[PDB]
RNA sequence: AAAAAUGAUUAA
RNA sequence: AGCGCCGUGACGCAGUAGGAAGCGCGCAGGGCUCAUAACCCUGAUGUCCUCGGAUCGAAACCGAGCGGCGCUACCA
RNA sequence: AGCGCCGUGACGCAGUGGAAGCGCGCAGGGCUCAUAACCCUGAUGUCCUCGGAUCGAAACCGAGCGGCGCUACCA
RNA sequence: ACCCACUCGGCACCUUACGAGAAAUCAAAGUCUUUGGGUUCUGGGGGGAGUAUGGUCGCAAGGCUGAAACUUAAAGGAAUUGACGGAAGGGCACCACCAGGAGUGGAGCCUGCGGCUUAAUUUGACCAACACGGGGAAACUCACCAGGUCCAGACACAAUAAGGAUUGACAGAUUGAGAGCUCUUUCUUGAUUUUGUGGGUGGUGGUGCAUGGCCGUUCUUAGUUGGUGGAGUGAUUUGUCUGCUUAAUUGCGAUAACGAACGAGACCUUAACCUACUAAAUAGUGGUGCUAGCAUUUGCUGGUUAUCCACUUCUUAGAGGGACUAUCGGUUUCAAGCCGAUGGAAGUUUGAGGCAAUAACAGGUCUGUGAUGCCCUUAGACGUUCUGGGCCGCACGCGCGCUACACUGACGGAGCCAGCGAGUCUAACCUUGGCCGAGAGGUCUUGGUAAUCUUGUGAAACUCCGUCGUGCUGGGGAUAGAGCAUUGUAAUUAUUGCUCUUCAACGAGGAAUUCCUAGUAAGCGCAAGUCAUCAGCUUGCGUUGAUUACGUCCCUGCCCUUUGUACACAC
């Protein structure tokens, strides 16, 4: 076919090297979301108060409705199951399902 | 595939030729007036060297020729 | 019944 | 006739305000092709019109010649 | 002789004292057997030079360069 | 006004040509080399050119009449076969689309190509090149570059040829080198040879556009050919087909064709089904029949073809059987067939393959071939070996891929499961087990020439239980630093493995584009090929196992028929 001249090949290579990274996407980022992994007194009172009347209890709903990390959600959830104010339905790792007691 | 010619950057070196000396009966055996003869050449120690081995002479060493051995004269 | 141009020379 | 200009490979064009020349066609040789053409690479090709001057050094500055360009050329 | 205007990307041209833009051209990818068209993307400028005023000039001032012009009438 | 029979004249039709024609065709285009009814006009290869000039007519536009110079090997007619059509009809395909799935194109890295660079960065290939040459190259391979050797210059002729014709050489320069290659002095063998002229032998030299063979493609479709007969002057055609049907030129059939051949089918391999035969410590199971270890009103294991016996269900391989769309209900030019249901292991030819026609491509390969013509080269070799380097080189562009962007996840502990393989005695192959080591590994034995051993390849994805917590985060693991090992003579330009450290882009990717219809897609690993070492590749194997569609010709193409053509180098 048509061979390009050396100057044209150099121009193309230099253009490719100078070229910026054309990311072909719209990059939208959500804002910083923090959850108090450390459990202070006010958050514990909020737990002991409003965790009852919750129709559905799980790590995700504890995270969404209360700014606590998944680790604190899991340990506090098992603590509430020990206190017996929530009864289980399906017991399984990676997914917990809990409702009101009695 | 078009090829170039092998141009050489060095002088050609000569294949060696055996040196031509017409002295092969002169410097080996000598005849006394009576006729008694004892070879002046030495003998290779190794049995597989031959009685007529005719160890050569150099400036500082002795060369065998067959067994490629090296000796000294003041041993 | 939308639009659709082009394709070097020679070689039974 | 005057006043400005210009002349750089075989052909055109680029220098610049002095430290020796670039580009494009053409030529030749390569790469591709059955072989070409186009294309690509490389090389060659300019004693910068001639002569003279100033300069350490001129294709660039100054003078002459040659050739071409442009403008000007009683008077009532 | 006197006077006026122009010079910006390869080309033709805009341009508000806060670093320059339109159209083509060019470049990369795609589609096509291939080129064009087409689609998706990029890049290109001592703003004729050299100094000055301004914090900062493409614009203002001074020169220098190259083009375009205008007046050129009464005798 | 209709009907029947006629008749003259007219516009025309249908059949066949007896005849004519180059044919298309023609009741005239017949009565024509068997050439003559009368008469008018026109043509003489294609262009120049219906042009120039003159004349004539016209208001003009232009008309009528009308050359030559020059130029050229065809231009043209009719028909045949193919090819093509933004032509028609009928079928068809996930290398086409529809409904979708998974992607690729974006990122990092691996690999191949181009280009740059280079001493060389060897080279072929541009749907049908680009993880292709089984091409994952440290030496070799190797074909490239910088150099050093050797002839493996058979044979014929001639010349040298009594120390010759010729080698080999330890030591010192010398060369990267312990190559006497070149030399520095002189020893060994002895018509094996040296030299030149013919010739021959080699060449990963060139030419695949000189060729063979092979392969790929046309072309995954259903197509292809002759004998005799028919049609045609002929090239050619019919057979070989309008309809229906099939995946099929598969059939039902129609029929100037009849009977035939290749391909398709049939065939062979392979996954399924066989409580039916043959059997088996190299496949098994069971009797616990022999002892027992554990728990205890009976289960799980250890030693079982000399510590025995029985049986082939699981397993294997021999001979077979089994499916033929069986039966039934529908539908049909009621024929080929097709759609449902019932049985059956199996009802898209049951699935998947192997083989696979005529004709061709200037397709690829001379670098697979002691396959090969011709050309070139042949001692300072384009021969062949040795050392080193290169093939990997990086401003860049592209094609296969691997790993990812995470919670349907990562990490940690545990549960715990395949099938295909392969593997040493002309020597170190597959490795149990024991011990040391964090690991990679190291050491001592064992078994296996193999349904016996590695090995139940205890693979991974997967499942459970915990840590993380939507933060480029503990996702990702690029780049880079330091050390420890294995292969190999040789690891630097890092073979690879292991440990610690660094922890980059990457937030699901523009235009665009690939593959696929059921045990399929996809996910997941394993084995084998190359292998001394090296998988991100390929060839297979199993594991987990979707969605969507049973369609159409819209796009991209294929087959048949009709048609048009100024194409045949074939749009
Ligand atoms: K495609
Ligand atoms: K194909
Ligand atoms: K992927
Ligand atoms: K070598
Ligand atoms: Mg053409
Ligand atoms: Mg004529
Ligand atoms: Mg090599
Ligand atoms: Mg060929
Ligand atoms: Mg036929
Ligand atoms: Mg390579
Ligand atoms: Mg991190
Ligand atoms: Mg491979
Ligand atoms: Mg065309």
């Amino acid at each position: 076919k048509q061979q390009l001249s050396k100057a044209a090949k150099a121009a193309a290579a230099l253009a490719g090297g100078k070229k910026s990274k054309k990311k072909w996407s719209k990059k939208s980022m959500k804002d910083r979301a923090q959850h108090a992994v450390i459990l202070d007194q006010e958050k514990y009172d909020r737990i002991l108060k409003e965790v009852p009347t919750y129709r559905y209890v799980s790590v995700s709903v504890l995270v969404d409705r209360l700014k606590i990390g998944g680790s604190l959600a899991r340990i506090a959830l098992r603590h509430l199951e020990k206190e017996g104010i929530i009864k289980p339905i399906s017991k399984h790792s990676k997914q917990a399902i809990y409702t009101r007691a009695t | 595939k078009k090829r170039k010619k092998k141009v050489y950057t060095t002088p050609k070196k000569i294949k060696h030729k055996h040196k031509k000396v017409k002295l092969a009966v002169l410097s080996y055996y000598k005849v006394d007036a009576e006729g008694k003869v004892t070879k002046l050449r030495r003998e290779c120690s190794n049995p597989t060297c031959g009685a007529g081995v005719f160890l050569a002479n150099h400036k500082d060493r002795l060369y065998c020729g067959k067994c490629h051995s090296v000796y000294k004269v003041n041993a």
